RNA sequence: CAUGCUUGAGGUUCUAACUCUGGUCCGUAAUCCGGAUCGAGGACAGUGUAUGGUGGGCAGUUUGACUGGGGCGGUCUCCU
RNA sequence: CUUGUCGGGUAAGUUCCGACCUGCACGAAUGGCGUAACGAUGGCGGCGCUGUCUCCACCCGAGACUCAGUGAAAUUGAAA
RNA sequence: GAAAGACCAAGGGUUCCUGCGCAACGUUAAUCGACGCAGGGUUAGUCGGUUCCUAAGGCGAGGCUGAAAAGCGUAGUCGAUGGGAAACAGGUUAAUAUUCCUGUACUUCUGGUUACUGCGAUGGAGGGACGGAGAAGGCUAGGCCAGCUUGGCGUUGGUUGUCCAAGUUUAAGGUGGUAGGCUGAAAUCUUAGGUAAAUCCGGGGUUUCAAGGCCGAGAGCUGAUGACGAGUCGUCUAGAUGACGAAGUGGUUGAUGCCAUGCUUCCAAGAAAAGCUUCUAAGCUUCAGGUAACCAGGAACCGUACCCCAAACCGACACAGGUGGUCGGGUAGAGAAUACCAAGGCGCUUGAGAGAACUCGGGUGAAGGAACUAGGCAAAAUGGCACCGUAACUUCGGGAGAAGGUGCGCCGGCUAGGGUGAAGGAUUUACUCCGUAAGCUCUGGCUGGUCGAAGAUACCAGGCCGCUGCGACUGUUUAUUAAAAACACAGCACUCUGCAAACACGAAAGUGGACGUAUAGGGUGUGACGCCUGCCCGGUGCCGGAAGGUUAAUUGAUGG
RNA sequence: UUACCACGGAGUGAUUCAUGACUGGGGUGAAGUCGUAACAAGGUAGCCGUAGGGGAACCUGCGGCUGGAUC
């Protein structure tokens, strides 16, 4: 749930703590991780491509199963747990093989259940098969766009589409970006919501939890000089005497900015 | 006050020296300059 | 009018060129890269060349003289 | 314009606080008006305290001064 | 004296010790020297490297890309600031010592002999292997006190004694499995998994028991009838040398060190690889190989002098500067503050006078008390612990140590507790439980007396209050005249982006975004919180529309 | 000399009177200006609560009442 913090200082006037206690508060399964090294936002040139990134605390890296392929064999649901790297939780399955992988948690799944997948499997929450045998106007996730490549879209905290059509090889679902897009039928998603969808009731509440998550601090551009920023310059307080721009000299207020020309027959509206 | 000349042996050889020139062409341009020249040294 | 023979434009469809930062086999001890084969898209996308639009993101420059100091104002050629 | 006018504070207040509206030339995310806590932040007023001052006096150490040793500097057309 | 004392690392390179010297160097002289000349001086299976393993990162066969040079990158192999075998005490030099010597250890490898045997990886599993904060303990180093041994009897009253001084030391290792932490154990039958296999790991079913198993400081014993030890005797030259050599015990206190990579708890969710154990594949199988016991032998190479918070390093200097880590005693004290000392080290490489103005750093000041000044600048003042008491306003935390006040030294009397701890009791019969007189140690209560001018007596150690502007706060900023009202900030809003994402660096391959997926990512403005955020789409931009006008390369009718 | 204690003194609050530049509504008064909101179905039936708007009476939305006329 959502706990609010008392007043004792002034940097814990305004946090809004999500705190779940069902969450594991073990060790994660071990053989399932993999170290990962920050970047700070630099290529393999050594310069800042992407900027306001850097520091955090360390992480490792769990190897999620995105492709959910094991047909057939039943699973368990052991535990729960918390994953550094995603705004949804993650679920310990443990096959009847042995065989314990972790996925996208579902909303409901606690500490037992089946989820099974693939062809003939039920209509619970949590299942996964392909597209084609999914009643139409169910709701589901980590819906993959190619055949063996694994889940792509509706993967964070709450995420969710909705199955409104079919025809041909085709199949016509809503994205929670509300754009509608045509899939593949022989891909695959599963069924129901991703978990955690409190997590947008968060409050940080002081400056030091931003730089806990790795981001740097934002300098306006009407806060330079004319050199770095076609907003800089002025005497006091100006206010980018031109239309909004970039730093780069691209305007921001409304200018669209796809041009991919080879995937536009797959959007059957955009989200505008 | 700190100054700007802090030594370190193992920084001063893996920047400036022989095989830190030999690595590249423009560092092999120097040492011919410097052969050219008749340096002593040659190397830091 | 009925066809024949071209040829401008549009739509649909197919696979065989091209594309895949999709799967599995081999080179192989290898998330690179190739070859093979399934799957998907498909004469589109993309690249070369020619051309219209946009483009202080970036560049090379220009922005007169007189003047009871410069600037502002006025004047700059011809006739009485 | 302007030390606007009125009230308070002072023996006396171009600063301060409260109003008036005649806004040269406030104004609503280049945000408007308030706001507890916070500030080596700006303005004003008190208590205590005092060499800040009336108005300086005496005392103690380190230089200045003399003797011995070592021994610079900027500058300089020439100087009765 | 939490260094101005010791010791590591970096850096330096003979500055180290001895003999001979004083021209130059040393801010003066110098017989002295980090100075000149000449000799000497650094001893390792265990310390630090190297060797084994990897992080960030580098290079990178083939490869992909690129006018050329070259860029990126796969297999791989480099790269510590990290992981991975093992030594301690005592002697000795002018100069080295955990290295030499004495004594007592530990680790690892090689070759033979015997006995018994399924061996085998680059591959599979386990393990290695880890965050912030906090809190209860257990212990040790260290410190005090008492006793013991040796010596002493005090230039001036007393001092043969509830006297004075010194010493009362001892390691690694072995044995011991304790305070404490984690964990169910065994047999049997199997198997959609760990790319192939597996007796190993994982999963499943049945039966039996409540007991095993793994870690773990430290105590005790032993090392040690030994070393060390004030001092005594002898010999030699005012000191060395050989032999000898007293006591060497108990009680309290006690860590920031160890148990502890433990335990509890919280989000920001907390290295890798090898060494190590185990399993089998390809292959051997009476040769190879493996497991024990015994004997013999080895452990290579490199660095060890000296400075090292400085006169030897970085600053042109024998320069109030800078320089990572470890140790860190006594009396007061909360304390690593502060004061006076210990061990240890030093008096800072020009002196001697005298006692003018003036300058610098301080002490005291009559009567006033901010009249000074741009401005209470500077100075003066406050300052501790316990107790009483404390306003507006408030986001209900605060404001607040608001404000203000009372007590505090020393010596007696009475009196309340806690810790440790003989003897005794239990039997779980010994690294165990309860509990103890004296001794030592810690925390109180109420009653007097007494000295001074003054008892938080020195060092140390908040001045406070009332109106207002700005910025919500902690934070950041012009290295070297600006620390702020400037930047950031949590919160808010607009807009773009469907993943081969937008966007950015790259002639390109590719990389970041991100091993993320619209509760996400980028850009822009505003800047906690409260109440709110009005009117204008004419201009310029952006978005949508597509009818009609203009409109490029291209084409080439017609005319000349 | 000790104890008790009046006057007096210091600090910080509470409460109650008077007064205060300037401001908010109310009542009364005179042949003043603008509109016509209510009383008839008052010419959009009026009232009640609430929200927004407007020179003003008031208008509009939502819910409620008859203390509403013709039928
Ligand atoms: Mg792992
Ligand atoms: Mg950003
Ligand atoms: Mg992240
Ligand atoms: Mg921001
Ligand atoms: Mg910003
Ligand atoms: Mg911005
Ligand atoms: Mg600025
Ligand atoms: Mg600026
Ligand atoms: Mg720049
Ligand atoms: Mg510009
Ligand atoms: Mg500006
Ligand atoms: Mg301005
Ligand atoms: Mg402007
Ligand atoms: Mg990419
Ligand atoms: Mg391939
Ligand atoms: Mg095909
Ligand atoms: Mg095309
Ligand atoms: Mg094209
Ligand atoms: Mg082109
Ligand atoms: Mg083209
Ligand atoms: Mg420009
Ligand atoms: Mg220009
Ligand atoms: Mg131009
Ligand atoms: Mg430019
Ligand atoms: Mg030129
Ligand atoms: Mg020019
Ligand atoms: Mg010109
Ligand atoms: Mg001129
Ligand atoms: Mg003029
Ligand atoms: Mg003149
Ligand atoms: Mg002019
Ligand atoms: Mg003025
Ligand atoms: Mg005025
Ligand atoms: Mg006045
Ligand atoms: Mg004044
Ligand atoms: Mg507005
Ligand atoms: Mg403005
Ligand atoms: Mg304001
Ligand atoms: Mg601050
Ligand atoms: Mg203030
Ligand atoms: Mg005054
Ligand atoms: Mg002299
Ligand atoms: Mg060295
Ligand atoms: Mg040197
Ligand atoms: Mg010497
Ligand atoms: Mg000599
Ligand atoms: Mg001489
Ligand atoms: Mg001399
Ligand atoms: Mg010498
Ligand atoms: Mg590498
Ligand atoms: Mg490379
Ligand atoms: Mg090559
Ligand atoms: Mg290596
Ligand atoms: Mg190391
Ligand atoms: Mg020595
Ligand atoms: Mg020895
Ligand atoms: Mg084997
Ligand atoms: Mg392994
Ligand atoms: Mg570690
Ligand atoms: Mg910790
Ligand atoms: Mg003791
Ligand atoms: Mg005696
Ligand atoms: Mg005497
Ligand atoms: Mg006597
Ligand atoms: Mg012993
Ligand atoms: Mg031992
Ligand atoms: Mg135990
Ligand atoms: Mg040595
Ligand atoms: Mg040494
Ligand atoms: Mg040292
Ligand atoms: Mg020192
Ligand atoms: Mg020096
Ligand atoms: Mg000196
Ligand atoms: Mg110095
Ligand atoms: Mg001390
Ligand atoms: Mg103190
Ligand atoms: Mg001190
Ligand atoms: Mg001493
Ligand atoms: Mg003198
Ligand atoms: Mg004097
Ligand atoms: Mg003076
Ligand atoms: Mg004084
Ligand atoms: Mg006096
Ligand atoms: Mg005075
Ligand atoms: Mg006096
Ligand atoms: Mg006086
Ligand atoms: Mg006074
Ligand atoms: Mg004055
Ligand atoms: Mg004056
Ligand atoms: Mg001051
Ligand atoms: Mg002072
Ligand atoms: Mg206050
Ligand atoms: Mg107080
Ligand atoms: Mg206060
Ligand atoms: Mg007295
Ligand atoms: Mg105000
Ligand atoms: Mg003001
Ligand atoms: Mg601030
Ligand atoms: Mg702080
Ligand atoms: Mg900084
Ligand atoms: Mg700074
Ligand atoms: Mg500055
Ligand atoms: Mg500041
Ligand atoms: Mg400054
Ligand atoms: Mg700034
Ligand atoms: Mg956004
Ligand atoms: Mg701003
Ligand atoms: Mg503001
Ligand atoms: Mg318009
Ligand atoms: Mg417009
Ligand atoms: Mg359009
Ligand atoms: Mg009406
Ligand atoms: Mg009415
Ligand atoms: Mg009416
Ligand atoms: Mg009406
Ligand atoms: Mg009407
Ligand atoms: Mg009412
Ligand atoms: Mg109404
Ligand atoms: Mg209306
Ligand atoms: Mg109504
Ligand atoms: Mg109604």
């Amino acid at each position: 749930a959502i706990v609010k913090c008392k007043p004792t200082s002034a940097g814990r006037r305004f946090v809004v703590k999500v705190v779940n206690q069902e969450l594991h508060k073990g060790a994660p399964y071990a053989p399932l991780l993999e170290k990962k090294s920050k970047s700070g936002g630099r290529n393999n040139n050594g310069r800042i491509t992407t900027r306001h990134i850097g520091g955090g605390h360390k992480q490792h890296y769990r190897l999620v199963d995105f492709r959910r392929n094991k047909d057939g064999i039943p699973a368990i649901v052991e535990r729960v747990e918390y994953d550094p790297n995603r705004t949804a939780h993650i679920a310990l399955l443990k096959y009847a093989d042995g065989e314990r992988r972790y996925i996208i948690a579902p909303k409901g799944v606690a500490a037992g259940d089946q989820l099974i997948s693939g062809i003939g499997a039920p209509i619970k929450a949590g299942n996964s098969m392909p597209l084609r045998n999914i009643p139409v106007g169910s709701t589901v996730h980590g819906i993959e766009l190619k055949p063996g490549k694994g889940a792509q879209i509706a993967r964070s905290a709450g995420a969710s589409a909705q199955l409104v059509a079919r025809e041909g090889a085709y199949v016509t679902l809503r994205l929670r970006s509300g754009e509608m897009r045509k899939v593949l039928a022989e891909c695959r998603a599963t069924l129901g919501e991703v978990s955690n969808s409190e997590h947008s009731l968060r409050s940080l509440g002081k400056a030091g939890a931003t730089r806990w998550r790795g981001v740097r601090p934002t300098v306006r551009g009407v806060a330079m000089n004319p050199v770095d920023h076609p907003h800089g310059g002025g005497e006091g307080r100006t206010s980018a005497g031109r239309h909004p721009v970039s730093p780069w000299g691209l305007q921001t207020k409304g200018k669209k900015t796809r041009s991919n020309k080879r995937t536009d027959n797959m959007i059957v509206r955009r989200r505008k | 006050m700190k100054r700007t000349f802090q030594p370190s042996t193992l920084k001063r050889a893996r920047v400036h020296g022989f095989r830190a020139r030999m690595a590249t062409k423009n560092g092999r341009q120097v040492l011919s300059r410097r052969r050219a020249k008749g340096r002593k040294r040659l190397t830091v």
